DNA sequence: CCCATACTCTT
DNA sequence: AAGAGTATGGGTG
């Protein structure tokens, strides 16, 4: 959706955005696994285990 | 280029330089990540000695 | 629809003056040839930003129109960005690539 | 925001300020210094008289532009007349010579 | 002449005098109803005057000589 | 407001050297100025650069080939023109490259050039050891040997210079009164 | 190419950005990847224990 | 730390201008700022615009006044042409704030100085302004005597006298 | 904060 | 009776 210039990070020293990007990628991955499990109707046991 | 050739060639050269730099910076795919900030392995022992 | 063709005809070789405040060293006002674009923002050449000390995070600029023939020729021959390449303070070039280039 | 022509102040006869009033942009002292450093005398004179407060010059310039003749006939700014009247109201005789 | 005026500056020898000579020629071509000395290529009168100057066809002396010749011809043809 | 006042005055330009480190080379201090004197070769009496020459890049290269360390140039301070200056006492127009034209407002340009970098300036708050090989030179020196076998200088304005193989001052130092010199004048170190 | 080991200039992104002069400097890289160092009190004195 | 006035008095104009240029460049070089020495020299030249007469000679001056250096030089050369003996003088050094306060135009002075003092003094003295500088012509909407307007003003001098 | 002026103690 | 020094006021940001 968005393209940002990496040249704006090293001189500003605001490294929180890189870590936020990594953690948001991880959270979206977990959500993607949940959505894939929900699409193909599965048991509640597998959902609650995951 | 300005001192040897003149004014108009310098303007043309500057425009071409900007175009080429933008194109190849885009092509490189240069990014920034958390693993690019490598901490030296001897930092802890130097701190301990100090 | 015809007034747009008229407008394209009347701005063909008519320079305009771009200025960003605060003006410090006479390179804060320069002359450019307009290219008509859609939208509401002014597009600026990347190589002149250092002369204006400008960046694209909220800066604004003002535009002025020369009227008489003498003013238009002064804009073309004195204030055009292709004439102001060397610094008047030390003689070094000011249109120098930076960052991505 | 942009403007070609509009309304003016009653006292100074200069364009108003602000986007709400459809006003113009200010050409301050630093811009004047930049124009002086360039050497653009005609641009500066045109900015100072027929664009701000030369009441006859504005009309003549507009007519000439519509007729296709790009020439100006500058006069005295109205603010200088206002300044002369204000200084005279203080009991000081200031006047133009020849 | 459209992007740079270096050749015209070299020909005239001064930017400030170049502006005045070009303005005089452009006003002649725009209001005086005279014809350009170079092939018009969809350019404004200012650019045409600059291209004439950089071609060696227009300078202050040439303009003065042309003006005096036209004045003399008008004086002769008045009677 | 004028072209040439004809004056023969000027100021001397030499490289700016602080202590044992060189700060400003000569070429950056004479490029674009008009010579007020004939530049003679250090060895001969022949004229290298004549009077009233605009020192562009070629002349600077020629001067650095012959190892010239001092040039007299014209400056606006010592200009004979009244109510203005002349083109030759000012010199090159830096923004363009050629000589300055008549009718230019140089005061506004100078004020802007000085004032623009003003936002980069902060607003809120016992021995001489020569580093480079060369020869020792002394200026305004009054030396005498005491009974302790020391060459003590009795002058208070002594300047110690390091002269290289090309006759250039590599290093400059201030020698306080009462110092003991290991070597005399003109001795290689 | 012969199978040996060689040492060359790094292609690290931050190092490439700083070495070319495109962005950054030595002090900022030191703050990113090494200790920040000694800090000063508002008057101007140096705090003994650094970051 | 020596004072510039003593440098000018004992060593000369070149010494004091070299001193000021060196000090300013030393301040600017710590931050990596490149400025040519011409600009500081023109500022210094603007600082050295007054002279004190030490001997009047065959002039119309006193021996304890302070006047424009250009007027002194013109009077000296005129008297020397007339065969008489000129005056001797010593240069002065003033700060920019004080140097700019000694302008010979009351419009220009009232533009940026304290308006009340300038206007009162000019009215008492009954001064007359010739409109020769850039700021004066900017005030009354004329062409500045510089750049493309410069030649224009010359024609004025060609017709007035 | 910096400079000019009226009032006070000293040689 | 001059002369150097201190308290007060104006204009500046
Ligand atoms: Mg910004
Ligand atoms: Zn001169």
């Amino acid at each position: 959706d968005i393209v940002l210039n990496p040249l704006g990070v090293p001189s500003r020293m605001n490294i929180g955005q890189i870590l936020e990007t990594h953690l948001g990628m991880a959270a979206k991955g977990i959500g993607d696994k949940i959505n894939a499990m929900l699409k193909q109707q599965q048991e509640v046991a597998k959902l609650r285990e995951f | 280029c300005y001192r040897i050739l003149g004014l108009k060639p310098t303007v043309i050269f500057a425009d071409q330089i900007m175009y080429t730099g933008f194109a190849y910076a885009a092509r490189s795919g240069a990014s920034v990540g958390i693993d690019d900030m490598v901490i030296p392995e001897k930092k802890h022992e130097i701190i301990s000695e100090a | 629809a015809v007034v747009w063709d008229i407008l394209d005809e009347v701005i063909r070789e008519h320079p305009v003056l771009l200025n960003r405040a605060p003006t410090l060293h006479r390179l804060g006002i320069q002359a450019f040839e307009p290219v008509l674009i859609e939208g509401k923002a002014i597009q600026l050449h990347p190589l002149v930003c250092a002369a204006y000390n400008a960046d694209f995070d909220g800066d604004q600029m003002a535009v002025h129109v020369p009227l008489t023939l003498e003013a238009q020729l002064e804009a073309r021959a004195l204030m055009m960005s292709t004439n102001n390449i060397l610094s008047p303070a030390n003689g070094e070039p000011i249109i120098v690539p930076s960052q991505d280039v | 925001h942009a403007r070609s022509t509009g309304s003016y102040s009653l006292v100074t006869q200069q364009p108003l300020g602000g986007k709400a009033q459809f006003g113009g942009q200010r050409f301050g002292e630093m811009e004047v210094w930049a124009l002086e450093a360039y050497g653009a005398a005609y641009t500066l004179q045109e900015m100072l008289t027929v664009k701000s407060d030369d009441v006859n010059g504005r009309t003549k310039m507009y007519k000439n532009i519509v007729d296709g003749n790009h020439q100006m006939e500058p006069g005295m700014p109205e603010s200088f007349n206002v300044l002369l009247k204000e200084i005279r109201s203080l009991g000081i005789n200031i006047e133009l010579e020849d | 002449a459209r992007v740079t005026v270096q050749d015209a500056v070299e020909k005239i020898g001064n930017r400030f005098d170049l502006v005045l000579v070009a303005a005089r020629r452009a006003r002649q071509m725009q209001v005086g109803g005279k014809d350009p000395l170079v092939p018009e290529e969809n350019d404004k009168t200012t650019v045409i005057a600059l291209r004439e100057i950089e071609e060696g066809l227009i300078n202050n002396q040439i303009l003065d000589v042309r003006e005096r010749q036209e004045q003399q011809e008008q004086e002769a043809a008045e009677l | 407001t004028e072209d040439d006042c004809g004056t023969h005055e000027g100021i001397m330009m030499t490289p700016v050297i602080e202590g044992g480190d060189v700060k400003e080379p000569l070429r950056d201090r004479v490029l674009g100025r008009v010579t007020a004197e004939d530049v003679l070769k250090p060895g001969t009496a022949d004229i290298l650069v004549p009077r009233n020459t605009l020192l562009h890049e070629q002349w600077c290269d020629l001067l650095e080939e012959n190892s010239v360390d001092a040039v007299k140039v014209r400056s606006v301070v010592s200009c004979d023109t009244d109510f203005g200056v002349c083109a030759h006492c000012y010199g090159r127009d830096l923004a363009r490259g050629h000589i300055i034209n008549k009718g230019e407002a140089i005061g506004v340009i100078a004020a802007q050039s000085i004032g623009e970098p003003g936002t980069q300036l902060t607003m809120r708050t016992s021995s001489i050891q020569v580093k480079n090989k060369g020869s020792i030179k002394l200026s305004n020196v009054k030396s005498v040997v005491n009974s302790s076998g020391k060459l003590v200088i009795t002058s208070r304005n002594t300047e110690l210079k390091l002269i290289d193989e090309f006759g250039r001052t590599k290093e400059s130092y201030k020698v306080p009164y009462g110092a003991v010199l290991a070597k005399g004048d003109g001795e290689q170190v | 190419r012969d199978g040996q080991e060689e040492k060359q200039v790094s292609f690290n992104s931050i190092y490439m950005m700083a070495d070319s002069g495109a962005r950054g400097s030595a002090a900022q890289i030191r703050q990113l990847a090494g200790m920040r160092g000694l800090m000063a009190k508002p008057d101007g004195s140096i705090i003994e224990t650094p970051i | 730390p020596e004072a510039p006035h003593d440098i000018l008095r004992l060593r000369g104009v070149h010494a004091v201008t070299r001193y000021i240029v060196n000090e300013v460049q030393d301040v600017y070089r710590l931050q990596g700022v490149k400025i040519n020495d011409k600009h500081i020299e023109v500022i210094v030249r603007q600082m050295l615009r007054k002279a004190t007469i030490v001997n009047a000679g065959s002039s119309d001056f006193l021996e304890g006044e302070q006047v424009e250096y250009s007027r002194v030089k013109i009077a000296n050369r005129e008297l020397e042409a007339n065969g008489k003996v000129g005056a001797t003088y010593s240069r002065d050094l003033l700060g920019i704030t004080k140097a700019s306060l000694a302008t010979e135009s009351f419009i220009s002075a009232a533009s940026f100085q304290e308006t009340t003092r300038v206007l009162t003094e000019a009215a008492v003295a009954g001064k007359r302004d010739e409109l020769r500088g850039l700021k004066e012509n900017v005030i009354v909407g004329r062409l500045i005597p510089a750049g493309t307007g410069y030649a224009y003003h010359q024609d004025r001098m060609r017709r007035r006298a």
